[PDB]
C-alpha cells in the first residue's frame, strides 16, 4: 500500500468522522459504521449503525498501553449492533467467514495478536528496542525532509474533538462562552 | 477492624462451626428448578467503588466496613418504553436480583456460589485505595514550609543593603 | 371518552416516548 | 457550575482544589466572620477544564452540575463502572443510568491513571449521546440515504466489494473504534 | 540473500516473546541482535514485536489472503530462530 | 427457530422487545369485521405480538367484548360506529394504520344490505380511500375459495367482483381465499350439527357429491401472519385449502360418527328442487329483517354453491408457499368441539 | 430552530444566559419546552401564572419566606438575600416562585 498507492474504490469508515478529505477519492463507495451522524455518515453510500462506548463491552488501550474494558451501561438503540458482530456478519455475507463467533473468541484472537490484551487492567513493560528500530530505518529517516511548521497542538478547541462532543449541546455552550 | 462485638459474632461463629458438603459444579443448578437458560447468562463478581459525591468509606472494601460488599451482577439486556405511558419495559428476569440481594463478604464466596450454580464468572478486583498524602502536603506544617518559595533571601536587610 | 393517556391512538398528537433524537439524512 | 452559596459550609475544598490542583486560582473566601463568602470577588467564569471536579469535591451541594440539574435523584440511578474514551488517558468513570438513558458520569478511583479527577469533556459529553444518533441501516438511492434492513445493506456492500480488488479496498479507523 | 525476500513473501511478521523468562531468552537475543538487520533489509515490512510476562514465545508470518503460519520459538537459540524464519520464508514460497 | 420481522418499512426502528404482548411491534392494523369469526382470530394474532389493532365495529358492546382481552393497554382500539357507506369514518379508522385487513361479508341478504353493497361497493370505496392515503403498505382481503365471476350463487360472484375491484385500485393487495373454516365459533360444523340434531330432517344438496377442503381457523390466522411477514407475497392470491379434500357426504357421515347419532338423519334434497323451494324465500329474505329461524342453509345460493366443487385450482398458491402444514380438520384438536357434544361414552 | 438551539434559561430564578438542566424526555417526540412535555393543551401554564404575579417590596436585607401565610401550611421557612435587588431584578423564593425586592442596601 505504501510502495504503490492505489486509488481506493471502496472505503470502510469504522467510526471515522475526522478523515482528511483526500482520503476518499470522491468516486469511491463509502461504508460508514458508527453511532453518530456526522461528516462520515453524510458521505456514505451505506450506513451501518453501531453501539457506543456506553452500549458495548469493548477493549481500549491507554497511552501507557494498559488494556481497559468498557461495560454495557445502557442497551443498544434501534436496529444497531455491536461493531465486531457487524463486521463478522458482513464477512459471512461477502464469502470470507471469520473464525470467531463469540466475544471471548475475539478476545482470544486479540491475545494471539498481542499477548498484553489478555492482561486486562495491567500495564506491561516494553523492552527498549527503539534504538534498533532507528538503526533499521536509516535510509528512510534520511529520506524524510524538513517542513515549515512549528511544533504545536492539533487540538483547536478542546470541548469539541469527536462526534459525541460535537453533538453535545453543553460543549457548544462551553465553546461559545470561551469564544466571547 | 477490631471486632463488631454484636450479633455478627454469633453469625461468624455459626459460619465456622458448620460447613457444606461438596458437590460437582452445576449440579445444584438442576436442583434449583429455574430455567436452565438462566445459567447461560454470564456473571461479573465485583465490589462497587466509592461514589465521588460522598467521602464515607462504608460501601468500599475498608476495615471500617463490616457488611457484605461483593456483588454478583448479570449483564444488562434490552429495555424499551411502554407505547402508552412511556414506562421502561423489560423482559429480563434477572434484572435486579444480583444487585439487590446477592451480597457476599469475600470474592471466593461469590465464586463458590457461581460455580455451584454453574454460572460462568469473571472476578474484577477493586482498584487499590491507599491513603498516602503527597510529599508536598504530607502534613499541616508543610503548608507553611519554606518549600513554597525557598528560604527567605536576606539580601534585603539594611545591613546587607549597605 | 374524555381522558386518555398521551400515547393513546385517540390523542391528537400521539406520543412515542423515545428519549433519543435520530439523525435525519441529508436530502438527495 | 450551579451555585447555591447559602448551603455552603465554609470548608476550603473548592479553593484548595482551584489553587493546588486546577491552578487557575480563581476562588477564595472573601469576607470575615459569618458573612465570609466563597467565590470570585469579580464576575468570573471558571476556566479550567478540570472545573467539574469541584462539584464532586463540594460536600454540601453549594456547587452543583448545571447540565445535571433537577433531573434525577441518587437512589434512582444504576451505576456501571466503565472507562472514558474522550482521550487516551482512559479515565475510570461510573456511568449512572435511569432506564435507557445515561443521566450523569462521575469519576472512579484509580491512582494509576486518574487519581479521582475527570476532565469536563468526559464528564459532560453524555448530553451528545442522545442527539444525531444512527438507529437503522441506511442505503443510498436517488432519493438519498433511506431506511434499509441489515440484509439489504450487506447485499449492497457485497455488490460494491465485488468490484474492488486488493488495495482498492481501504479502511479508516476512527478515534472511538475499539480493539475487537 | 533470503533476508531481502521477507517483504515479497510476508505481509507481516510477528515476534511474540516474554519480557523476562528462560524460555524466551533466545527470542530476546534474536530480537535485540537481528531485528535491526531484518528491518534494514525490509524497511516497509511490518515486523511487530509484542511482549508480555506470561507470553509464550512464537514467530508468526501472515501471507497474502490472511494465511497465517505460527512457529513456536521457545527454548531455541537465536540461530535456531533465524533458521525457523528461513523455513517460514520457504513455506511462503510454496504458496 | 428465529423470529422473522414483520416486513413493513421502518419496522426496524419502531420494533422492540421479545415479540410478546408487552413488546412493541411496528404494525398498526385496521381490521374490518373484527368481531366476526375470521376477524377475531386475525386480531388475536396481530395483537399477541405487541402490535396495535384498530377494530371498527357496528355498535355492539357485548359482541366486541372478547377483543378487549386480546391486547395490552392501548393496543386494541375499538371504534364504536362503523358504517360501510361512511367515507369519513373509514378515513379516520385507517389514519395511523399501515396494514388494512377486510373481513366484512354477509352470508345472506337482508333488506338493509344486499350482496352487491357489502361484497362490491364497500371493497371499492375502501380501496380508493386506502389508495389515496399512501401510509398503508399491506392490504389483505379474505374471500371464499369458490368465488368466481361465472358462479351461480350471488354471494360467491359478488365476492369475486369486489376482489377484482380491489386488485384494480391497489395492485399490491393479497387475496386470502380460505376454504370452509372449522373452529369453535365457525359456521360450518356448528350449522351442520344444528341441522343433524334440532331439525326435523337434514336436507343434503344432491348426495353430498360436492368436494370441499376445510381448514382450521388457527391455520388461516397463522397464514395471515406469514403474509404480513413477507413482502414477496404482495399482489398474489393464496388458496388456503385444508390438508385433505373431502366430499360433503364424508363430513356428514363423520359428524354422525363422532357425535354417535343413532342413525343417519340426512335426506336427499336434490338440486332443481331446492331451486324451487328456496327461490321465493330469497325474495322473502330481501324484504324482512334478520331472523334466526331461517338463514344460510335455507337459500338458493347455498344450494347453488353446494352443487359445485369448492376446491383449490391445481396451479395455485397455498399453505406450502407460506411454509405452513395445515392440520387435519377431521381429527385432533380441531374436532374436539364436536367431540364434547357426544362420543358414545358421553351421555 | 429549537431542534438545534442550546437549552437556555429565561432567568427569573436563574441567569439570562445559563444552560438549562434537561432530561431526554420529549426528545424523540420533538418537544423542547418544559411545559410542552407535560401539557398538550393551549391553556395558560403555571409559569404564565407565576410571571403575572408582581414583585413585592420589603424592608431589610433578608425576608423570611414561608410560601403561604401560615408557616405550617406551605413551604419550609426560607431566608432570601435582598441585597442588590430591584423591581426589574427581584429575588425569588425557590419553593413558591414569589418575587421580592428591597431598597435598604442603597441606604434607604
Ligand atoms: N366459513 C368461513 O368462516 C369462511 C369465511 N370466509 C369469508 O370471510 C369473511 C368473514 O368470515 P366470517 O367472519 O365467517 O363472516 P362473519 O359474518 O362471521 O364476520 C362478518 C363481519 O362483517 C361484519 N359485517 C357484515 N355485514 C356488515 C355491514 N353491512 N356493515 C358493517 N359490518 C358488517 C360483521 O359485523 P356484524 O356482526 O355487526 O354483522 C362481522 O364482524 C366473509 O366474507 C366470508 O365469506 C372465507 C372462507 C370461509
Ligand atoms: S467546596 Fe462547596 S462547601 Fe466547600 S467552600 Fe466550596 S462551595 Fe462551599
Ligand atoms: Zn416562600
Amino acid at each position: 500500500a505504501r510502495t504503490n498507492p492505489v486509488p481506493a474504490k471502496v472505503v470502510y469508515l469504522l467510526g471515522s468522522d475526522d478523515f482528511k478529505d483526500e482520503e476518499i477519492p470522491a468516486d469511491a463507495f463509502v461504508i460508514y459504521q458508527g453511532h453518530h451522524g456526522d461528516k462520515g455518515a453524510a458521505r456514505a453510500n451505506v450506513v451501518l449503525p453501531g453501539a457506543a462506548y456506553t452500549e458495548k463491552a469493548s477493549l481500549f488501550a491507554n497511552t501507557e498501553g494498559r488494556v481497559q474494558t468498557t461495560r454495557t451501561a445502557v442497551p443498544v438503540l434501534g436496529d444497531a449492533r455491536e461493531d465486531w458482530k457487524i463486521i463478522r456478519a458482513l464477512s459471512e455475507v461477502v464469502g470470507q467467514q471469520l473464525p470467531y463467533d463469540s466475544q471471548p473468541q475475539v478476545r482470544a484472537r486479540l491475545a494471539e495478536v498481542a499477548p498484553h490484551f489478555a492482561e486486562i487492567g495491567k500495564a506491561e513493560s516494553a523492552l527498549w528496542l527503539n534504538g534498533q528500530y532507528f538503526k533499521g530505518v536509516k535510509d528512510l529517516v534520511a529520506k524524510a525532509a524538513r517542513s515549515t511548521a512549528s511544533l504545536a497542538t492539533n487540538i483547536s478547541n478542546y470541548y469539541m474533538t469527536d462526534a459525541i462532543s460535537r453533538a453535545s449541546r453543553t460543549m457548544a455552550k462551553c465553546t461559545a462562552v470561551r469564544q466571547q | 477492624a477490631t471486632a463488631p462485638q454484636d450479633f455478627s459474632l454469633a453469625m461468624k461463629k455459626a459460619d465456622e462451626i458448620y460447613s457444606g458438603k461438596t458437590v460437582k459444579a452445576g449440579d445444584i443448578g438442576f436442583s434449583a428448578g429455574v430455567p436452565l437458560e438462566t445459567y447461560n447468562r454470564k456473571v461479573r463478581i465485583f465490589c462497587p467503588a466509592k461514589a465521588a459525591s460522598q467521602s464515607g468509606l462504608g460501601r468500599t472494601l475498608h476495615p471500617s466496613s463490616k457488611a457484605p460488599q461483593w456483588k454478583i451482577v448479570f449483564e444488562n439486556l434490552s429495555k424499551w418504553e411502554n407505547p402508552l405511558m412511556g414506562w421502561t419495559s423489560t423482559a429480563d428476569p434477572l434484572e435486579n436480583v444480583g444487585r439487590s440481594t446477592l451480597l457476599f463478604y469475600t470474592k471466593e464466596e461469590a465464586a463458590a456460589f457461581c460455580a455451584k450454580h454453574g454460572w460462568e464468572y469473571v472476578v474484577d478486583e477493586p482498584n487499590p485505595r491507599k491513603h498516602i498524602r503527597q510529599k508536598r502536603y504530607l502534613g499541616y506544617g508543610d503548608n507553611y514550609s519554606i518549600k513554597r518559595k525557598g528560604v527567605p533571601d536576606l539580601a534585603h536587610l539594611p545591613s546587607n543593603r549597605s | 371518552e374524555c381522558y386518555n393517556p398521551k400515547g393513546s391512538w385517540f390523542n391528537p398528537a400521539k406520543r412515542n416516548w423515545k428519549k433519543v433524537e435520530i439523525w435525519q439524512p441529508p436530502q438527495v | 457550575i450551579k451555585t447555591s452559596m447559602n448551603r455552603c459550609i465554609h470548608c476550603t475544598r473548592c479553593v484548595r482544589f482551584t489553587h493546588e490542583v486546577a491552578g487557575t486560582s480563581e476562588l477564595g473566601i472573601t469576607g470575615r466572620g459569618r458573612d465570609s463568602e466563597v467565590g470570585t470577588y469579580i464576575e468570573k467564569l471558571h476556566s479550567s477544564e478540570l472545573s467539574g471536579n469541584v462539584i464532586d469535591l463540594c460536600p454540601v451541594g453549594a456547587l452543583l452540575s448545571k447540565p445535571y440539574a433537577f433531573t434525577a435523584r441518587s437512589w434512582e440511578l444504576k451505576g456501571t463502572e466503565t472507562i472514558d474514551v474522550s482521550d487516551a488517558l482512559g479515565s475510570n468513570i461510573k456511568v449512572d443510568c435511569r432506564g435507557t438513558e445515561v443521566m450523569r458520569i462521575t469519576p472512579r478511583l484509580n491512582d494509576a491513571i486518574n487519581e479521582e479527577w475527570l476532565s469536563d469533556k468526559g464528564r459532560f459529553q453524555y448530553d451528545g449521546l442522545k442527539r444525531q444518533r444512527l438507529n437503522t441501516p441506511l442505503v443510498k438511492g436517488a432519493k438519498g440515504l433511506e431506511n434499509a434492513t441489515w440484509s439489504a445493506a450487506f447485499d449492497a456492500i457485497r455488490t460494491a466489494i465485488a468490484g474492488a480488488k486488493g488495495n482498492e479496498l481501504k479502511a479508516i479507523a476512527g478515534k472511538l473504534a475499539d480493539a475487537e | 540473500a533470503w533476508k531481502t525476500a521477507l517483504t515479497t513473501t510476508f505481509q507481516e511478521l510477528r515476534i511474540t516473546l516474554s519480557q523476562s523468562s528462560s524460555s524466551s531468552a533466545g527470542a530476546r537475543e534474536f530480537v535485540l541482535g537481528q531485528y535491526a538487520e531484518l528491518k534494514a533489509a525490509n524497511p516497509l515490512l511490518p515486523i511487530l514485536v509484542r511482549e508480555s510476562n506470561a507470553a509464550q514465545a512464537s514467530l508468526t508470518a501472515r501471507y497474502d489472503f490472511g494465511v497465517e503460519k505460527k512457529v513456536s520459538i521457545e527454548n531455541d537459540s537465536a540461530s535456531g530462530i533465524l533458521s525457523k524464519l528461513e523455513g517460514l520464508v520457504k513455506h511462503g514460497q510454496s504458496l | 427457530s428465529t423470529l422473522k420481522p414483520f416486513d413493513l418499512n421502518a419496522n426496524n426502528a419502531v420494533r422492540n422487545g421479545p415479540g410478546g404482548r408487552s413488546s412493541i411491534g411496528g404494525v398498526v392494523a385496521t381490521v374490518f369485521g373484527a368481531n366476526g369469526f375470521i376477524g377475531s382470530y386475525v386480531v388475536n394474532e396481530i395483537s399477541k405480538r405487541g402490535n396495535q389493532v384498530v377494530c371498527p365495529y357496528r355498535c355492539n358492546e357485548n359482541k366486541v367484548q372478547p377483543l378487549k382481552q386480546m391486547g395490552d393497554l392501548g393496543q386494541v382500539v375499538l371504534l364504536p360506529e362503523f358504517d360501510i357507506h361512511d367515507d369519513e369514518y373509514i378515513r379516520r379508522a385507517i389514519s395511523r394504520s399501515n396494514v388494512v385487513i377486510n373481513c366484512v361479508g354477509i352470508r345472506q341478504e337482508t333488506k338493509n344490505y344486499s350482496y352487491k353493497d357489502v361484497h362490491v361497493d364497500f371493497p371499492t370505496r375502501l380501496a380508493k380511500i386506502v389508495a389515496e392515503s399512501g401510509k398503508v403498505e399491506r392490504f389483505i382481503q379474505v374471500s371464499e375459495m369458490g368465488a368466481d365471476v361465472s358462479h351461480a350463487s350471488r354471494r360467491l360472484q359478488t365476492k369475486a367482483v369486489g376482489d377484482e375491484a380491489i386488485m384494480k385500485y391497489i395492485p399490491d393487495a393479497t387475496i386470502i381465499r380460505p376454504g370452509n373454516v372449522v373452529g369453535i365459533e365457525d359456521y360450518f360444523y356448528n350449522n351442520l350439527i344444528f341441522q343433524l340434531s334440532y331439525t326435523i330432517v337434514a336436507p343434503v344438496i344432491n348426495n353430498g357429491a360436492n368436494k370441499v377442503q376445510p381448514t382450521y381457523i388457527l391455520d388461516v390466522a397463522d397464514a395471515v401472519v406469514k403474509i404480513l411477514k413477507d413482502k414477496k407475497t404482495s399482489g398474489k392470491t393464496y388458496y388456503l385449502g385444508g390438508p385433505e379434500t373431502l366430499t360433503m357426504r364424508q363430513i356428514y357421515d363423520h359428524l354422525i360418527d363422532t357425535l354417535r347419532l343413532s342413525n343417519d338423519d340426512t335426506v336427499n334434497l336434490r338440486y332443481e328442487l331446492a331451486k324451487m323451494l328456496y327461490k321465493p324465500l330469497d325474495t322473502l329474505r330481501t324484504k324482512l329483517p334478520e331472523f334466526p329461524f331461517l338463514g344460510f342453509m335455507m337459500s338458493s345460493d347455498y344450494a347453488e354453491e353446494q352443487v359445485a366443487d369448492s376446491v383449490a385450482p391445481a396451479g395455485s398458491l397455498g399453505y406450502k408457499d407460506l411454509s405452513i402444514s395445515p392440520a387435519k380438520v377431521t381429527e385432533g384438536l380441531a374436532i374436539e368441539g364436536v367431540r364434547f357434544i357426544r362420543v358414545g361414552g358421553y351421555d | 430552530a429549537e431542534k438545534n438551539k442550546i437549552p437556555e434559561t429565561v432567568g427569573g430564578a436563574a441567569f439570562k444566559g445559563d444552560l438549562r438542566g434537561t432530561s431526554a424526555v420529549g426528545l424523540g417526540d420533538g418537544l423542547y419546552s418544559h411545559t410542552s412535555k407535560w401539557m398538550q393543551g393551549n391553556g395558560k401554564s403555571p409559569m404564565d401564572y407565576i410571571n403575572e404575579v408582581e414583585p413585592i417590596k420589603v424592608k431589610g436585607l433578608v425576608v423570611a419566606s414561608h410560601g403561604s401565610d401560615d408557616p405550617a401550611l406551605g413551604c419550609p421557612v426560607e431566608y432570601i438575600s435582598l441585597k442588590g435587588t430591584s423591581y426589574e431584578n427581584p429575588a425569588v423564593c425557590k419553593y413558591t416562585g414569589n418575587r421580592y425586592y428591597s431598597d435598604c442596601w442603597k441606604h434607604g
